[PDB]
């Protein structure tokens, strides 16, 4: 009855170590609209995140897109981790710069 | 369809945790434009597009006591609704809705909308006659005998095709370089292989706008759509948005295989191959 | 410009 978000983690722009960037997390699908998201930068919580307003598809399900400036790197390791009222633990999606 | 503009409310009931929420956006095509959030230090209708920031004081006093009316308005359909479903003060639930109208390349309505939701589910809506609804349920046919009563349809319908269409056009005049601007998608093919016997071929659209978009593989110029891994359409947070598409090729057959990809902003659709 | 009606309507 309730929905689980899909989570896509990406880039703003093709990533290119060593210049600033944005990492994206998009959370769509979702019902109801209270969600815990983080980005992390090698497992720990990156305290400059911004999110887009509250909307919804066709279909009533929510979308957000949460987002902070990196500079990535061939070492550092990102990842979004998701709550959500349809999942038993956080989920961890790491970012993959071809996906 | 040329345009849209779209508002969408939703409202939270959170039990325990003060009044419900309420928060309305508001769109041209894929382009936020306006927002308010109940939970906000002052709430008020906000600016979220240059464009719309040469309203005046007028403008964005009367989109606030707006917003502020509708947020107790859908607080009291919160208490209504569960009386309607025979449910208990101490769960939480959401009422959703849009309204808009879309408007052709001349400007005239094309089509208005007024649709609700409540848990996520269909609960009326009116219907593209804009004169009468259909309810999804028996709670819902309820709020229709009311809103037939009062005569609601008549009230959207001419909001729906009087100002809703009126100001869509102010606002696609007053944001002309971007409203108006189909930005194509940059696009190319990346290989990945899987396995000795097997790579991945994705077709990729970047920094396109807007969001529509169609994006296929063919295989000897047959459509693989069942087996083609789409994901959905992305925002980059430039305004613009990205999307692939991906099929999983044997080795030795990539050759085979072609992406095409449909925009308005292409004057023609485009054939990739790896 | 969002739909402003005397009385908004409820359920």
């Amino acid at each position: 009855i309730q929905r689980t978000p899909k989570i896509q983690v990406y880039s703003r722009h093709p990533a290119e170590n060593g210049k600033s960037n944005f990492l994206n997390c998009y959370v769509s699908g979702f019902h109801p609209s209270d969600i815990e998201v983080d980005l992390l930068k090698n497992g720990e919580r990156i305290e400059k995140v911004e999110h887009s307003d509250l909307s919804f598809s066709k279909d009533w399900s929510f979308y957000l897109l949460y987002y902070t400036e990196f500079t990535p790197t061939e070492k550092d390791e990102y990842a979004c981790r998701v709550n959500h009222v349809t999942l038993s633990q956080p989920k961890i999606v790491k970012w993959d710069r071809d996906m | 369809g040329s345009h849209s503009m779209r508002y969408f409310y939703t409202a939270m009931s959170r039990p325990g945790r003060g009044e419900p929420r309420f928060i309305a956006v508001g769109y041209v095509d894929d382009t936020q434009f306006v927002r308010f959030d109940s939970d906000a230090a002052s709430p008020r209708m906000a600016p979220r597009a240059p464009w719309i920031e040469q309203e005046g004081p007028e403008y964005w006093d009367g989109e606030t006591r707006n917003m502020k009316a509708s947020a107790q308005t859908y607080r009291e359909n919160l208490r209504i609704a569960l009386r309607y479903y025979n449910q208990s003060e101490a769960g939480s639930h959401i009422i959703q809705v849009m309204y808009g109208c879309d408007v052709g390349p001349d400007g005239r309505l094309l089509r208005g909308h007024d649709q609700s939701a409540y848990d996520g589910k269909d609960y009326i809506a009116l219907n593209e006659d804009l004169s009468s609804w259909t309810a999804a349920d028996t709670a819902a046919q309820i709020i229709q005998r009311k809103w037939e009563a009062a005569r609601v349809a008549e009230q959207l319908r001419a909001y729906l095709e009087g100002l809703c269409v009126e100001w869509l056009r102010r606002y696609l005049e007053n944001g002309k370089e971007t409203l108006q601007r189909a930005d194509p998608p940059k696009t190319h093919v990346t290989h990945h292989p899987i396995s000795d016997h097997e790579a991945t071929l994705r077709c990729w659209a970047l920094g396109f706008y807007p969001a529509e978009i169609t994006l296929t593989w063919q295989r000897d110029g047959e459509d693989q759509t069942q087996d083609t891994e789409l994901v959905e359409t992305r925002p980059a947070g430039d305004r613009t948005f990205q999307k692939w598409a991906a099929v999983v090729v044997p080795s030795g057959e990539e050759q085979r295989y072609t992406c095409h990809v449909q925009h308005e902003g292409l004057p023609k659709p485009l054939t990739l191959r790896w | 410009k969002g739909f402003n009606p005397e009385v908004i309507p409820m359920f």
